[PDB]
């Protein structure tokens, strides 16, 4: 199960 | 950027015996940045049909690839793997030895 | 197996003048693959890389392609904003790789969890072990970590790693029960290779293991041979199973001084090798 990221 | 020299491993999946199939691999490993050209060699010729794994990398960041193709050794051929890596001068064949 | 992992490794590299960044994201169970995604690839959706994740139905399939989809344009947006950060030209290529996941016990339970970055192979952000807070390397990391404090984005992670990514995991070693849970030990020999009249190359080989981790060490007298063997890296035969050998250099007449030694999850107990000719 994926997750996710966020911006730099 | 910092960057590092594929290791290449070229081997069999299975102990070679002449005549029987069985799968020729090259391995390359610890390379960074990911692009690399790579083939696998009969008597020196382009070997066509050859697959690879999906792209990933190890605990240091460093990308690895699995090349193979089915093949059946005789006591003749000479098969190797040629990998081109921007840390490289020049393309390095490495020869397959069945005892490696 | 005593523990087990869910890594997803992802890559996207940018190609000034050929159009938006290739990006390729990859998922384990332990060091088994089971899906993939490439920017490249025509379909734009997960794809299956083992057997068992084709039990999932098709909100599965839609659920991880928008997920993996979402990653690769905020990671095309995140390479932009590290050329800024680093006062890079927009002419040169760059490399951002992510790695996330969980290790959960053979009880079930949830061990460690995993979240960061490496910028041209360098690390750059990453949680760390207490999921609570960040390791920046640089200069340019501190902006990110300062943004993700803001936005909490380590509670956000700790939720996902202890709950979503933990349960993920549990039911692909159900699904996958039958390869995932198997732990297959080597099979080992030793070879013999004249140098000179002088030398002689032994060689300790495994064979057929699963999960990759392994190890195979010389002594000599009892004694480790750390800076005198040559040790390949573990490596994949194509089936499912990994290989290793170690080798040594011994002078002629003094094989029998040298033992080898292997330990794999897989064995019963840990091996030891000497020459039998
Ligand atoms: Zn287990
Ligand atoms: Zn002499």
């Amino acid at each position: 199960r994926y997750g996710f990221v966020a911006n730099f | 950027a910092i960057q590092r020299t594929p290791k290449i491993q070229v081997y069999s999946r299975h102990p070679a015996e002449n005549g029987k199939s069985n799968f020729l691999n090259c391995y390359v490993s610890g390379f960074h940045p990911s692009d690399i050209e790579v083939d696998l060699l009969k008597n020196g010729e382009r070997i066509e049909k050859v697959e690879h794994s999906d792209l990933s990398f190890s605990k240091d960041w460093s990308f690895y690839l699995l090349y193979y193709t089915e093949f059946t050794p005789t006591e003749k051929d000479e098969y190797a793997c040629r990998v081109n890596h921007v840390t490289l001068s020049q393309p390095k064949i490495v020869k397959w030895d069945r005892d490696m | 197996a005593g523990s087990h992992s869910m890594r997803y490794f992802s890559t996207s590299v940018s190609r000034p003048g050929r159009g938006e960044p290739r990006f390729i994201a990859v998922g384990y169970v332990d060091d088994t693959q089971f899906v993939r995604f490439d920017s490249d690839a025509a379909s734009q959706r997960m794809e299956p890389r083992a057997p068992w994740i084709e039990q999932e139905g098709p909100e599965y399939w839609d659920e991880e392609t928008g997920k993996v989809k979402a990653h690769s344009q905020t990671d095309r947006e995140n390479l932009r904003i590290a050329l800024r950060y680093y006062n890079q030209s927009e002419a040169g290529s760059h490399t951002l790789q992510m790695m996330f996941g969980c290790d959960v016990g053979s009880d079930g339970r949830f061990l460690r969890g995993y979240h960061q970055y490496a910028y041209d192979g360098k690390d750059y952000i990453a949680l760390k072990e207490d999921l609570r807070s960040w390791t920046a390397a640089d200069m340019a990391a501190q902006i990110t970590k300062r943004k993700w404090e803001a936005a909490h984005v380590a509670e956000q992670q700790r939720a996902y790693l202890e709950g979503t990514c933990v349960d993920g995991l549990r039911r692909y070693l159900e699904n996958g029960k039958e390869t995932l849970q198997r732990t297959d030990p080597p099979k080992t020999h030793m070879t013999h290779h004249p140098i000179s009249d002088h030398e002689a190359t032994l060689r300790c080989w495994a064979l057929g293991f699963y999960p990759a981790e392994i190890t195979l060490t010389w002594q000599r007298d009892g004694e480790d041979q750390t800076q005198d063997t040559e040790l390949v890296e573990t490596r994949p035969a194509g089936d499912g199973t990994f290989q290793k050998w170690a080798a040594v250099v011994v002078p002629s007449g003094e094989e029998q001084r040298y033992t080898c030694h292997v330990q794999h999850e897989g064995l019963p107990k840990p091996l030891t090798l000497r020459w039998e000719p």
